[PDB]
């Protein structure tokens, strides 16, 4: 298990480079579509470690093809220069009838035929194996998603970026046990982990706010099934998007390495 | 122990109501579908007011006197909640009970908010800076530039003064995009999207 950190804001650089130098993380996952106008060689020369790619806002499920192709070709040039460990993206509903959601929607997994066609086309544009992340479900599509990603992954060669946190959100909001994902966990080698929050008006509903330490059950999940997570090429990226505190992050990182010792 | 999904099952059933605080009531208080809409309305709330806290001096701390009326006015006028979001709030504000209390100190934070949103979410490869103009900001503009170096020690949004006279836009706001990180040319203002 290589441990990673997600680099999203330009002003976290000095701190991220210091966790690299101090061997607290082995690679850097990059929200690459935020840096598409940066010179790609510059990113590779700011990290003395491997990088991986996470794409937030392709909107490949809805974006027009001319804009989508241009993004793909720019991402292709970045893939060539940095050789990312993997390239990943999401399954997200961004836009209802022309207007933008600010809290992104879980796609309706009954729409398999539509997702499949866009995933194939997007992954073709990217020119490489794509990994798709699971939504931190609130509504009951949580019970549908494990069987849906499995299907999508064998008809299209696509990988699953299994985010343990989001699956535990899914469990707490819908009952849908994380065990539903065992076959995917034992297949993919790339994982996400973060802390989750709560709604302002319902502490029982869990939000993917990425702002705090991981829960005691997101750590039980990685502990209980560390054998199924860990495998030869395996990685887990720790996400912290808000309250980016060097010491609060650093203990969650060691907390990860306690679960996955180096040998 | 779980909150019932009650009238619905999956997020797709809730799409139409995720930005409509009027229709939130029609879901049972104890229902999960009520909760999910609330999470999504809070997201619109916080995007508006965390980024532009001085607007709470107008609405009061709950932001209600702006938010509810602006939300319902947004569905009516079918805005896309695009990067022009903030500017579209200020436009609504210009015709609300608050129209007399707008000044530069309210105007500039919403222009910086829309400029930052554009340079964060926009995925057009041949669009490098956005240039925002308003009729309440003569001779100057708010320019939002995408990141083009990991080492820029400056902010990506700047107020810039022009030397040649700059036309007032037709509406309260107008904008244009530049293909690189220079402004060599003024193509004339375009109206706010949506
Ligand atoms: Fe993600
Ligand atoms: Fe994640």
């Amino acid at each position: 298990m290589q441990i990673g950190f997600n680099f999203t804001l330009t002003g976290t650089l000095d701190m991220v480079q210091q966790m690299i130098k101090e061997r607290k993380i082995d690679y850097v996952e990059m929200l690459i579509d935020n840096f598409v106008h940066l010179p790609p060689e510059q990113i590779a020369d700011s990290f003395d470690c491997p990088v991986a790619f996470h794409i937030m806002l392709s909107k490949y499920l809805e974006r027009d093809r001319e804009a989508l192709a241009a993004l793909g070709k720019r991402l292709r040039r970045f893939i060539d220069v940095m050789r990312p460990v993997y390239v990943s993206d999401h399954i997200l509903y961004f836009t209802h009838n022309g207007r933008s959601l600010f809290h992104l929607g879980e796609i309706d997994y009954g729409e398999y035929d539509h997702v499949r066609s866009k995933v194939e086309q997007w992954q073709d544009m990217l020119g490489t194996r794509l990994y798709l992340e699971n939504y931190p479900s609130i509504m009951d599509g949580a019970w549908d998603a494990p069987s849906f990603y499995e299907r999508l992954s064998r008809e299209t060669g696509v990988g699953v970026l299994f985010d343990a946190s989001n699956a535990i959100c899914a469990q707490n909001n819908t009952g849908a046990p994380v065990e539903l994902w065992k076959k995917i966990i034992e297949t993919t080698r790339h994982f996400h982990v973060a802390g989750y929050g709560t709604a302002f008006i319902e502490p029982r509903v869990k939000a993917d706010t990425s702002d705090r330490e991981m829960a005691e059950d997101t750590l039980d999940f990685l502990s209980r099934m560390r054998t199924s997570f860990d495998k030869p090429g395996a990685t887990i990226t720790y996400e912290r998007d808000f309250d980016i505190d060097y010491e609060s992050i650093s203990v969650d990182l060691k907390r990860l390495r306690d679960i996955f010792p180096c040998v | 122990s779980l909150l019932p999904t009650a009238p619905v099952r999956i997020d797709a059933d809730l799409y139409d109501d995720l930005a409509n605080p009027a229709r939130q009531s029609l879901y049972p208080r104890d229902s999960r579908g009520f909760i999910r809409i609330d999470i999504s309305l809070r997201a619109y709330w916080h995007t508006l007011f965390d980024t532009c806290p001085r607007l709470l001096e107008l609405s009061g701390p709950s932001g209600g006197a702006i938010f509810l009326p602006f939300m319902a006015w947004a569905r009516e006028n079918n805005l896309a909640f695009d990067w022009s979001f903030f500017l579209w709030v200020y436009v609504w504000l210009q015709q609300s009970e608050f129209r007399e209390r707008l000044d530069e100190d309210q105007l500039l934070p919403v222009m910086t908010a829309s400029a930052t949103r554009w340079l964060m979410i926009d995925r057009d490869i041949d669009a490098c800076q956005i240039v925002l103009g308003s009729r309440s900001l003569a001779g100057a503009a708010v320019v939002g530039a995408k990141i083009d170096s990991i080492h820029c020690r400056l902010e990506q949004v700047q107020q810039v003064a022009f030397a040649a006279p700059l036309p007032l836009p037709d509406g309260e706001f107008g904008y244009f995009l530049t293909p690189g990180f220079e402004i060599d040319h003024f193509p004339g203002w375009r109206p706010l999207p949506r």
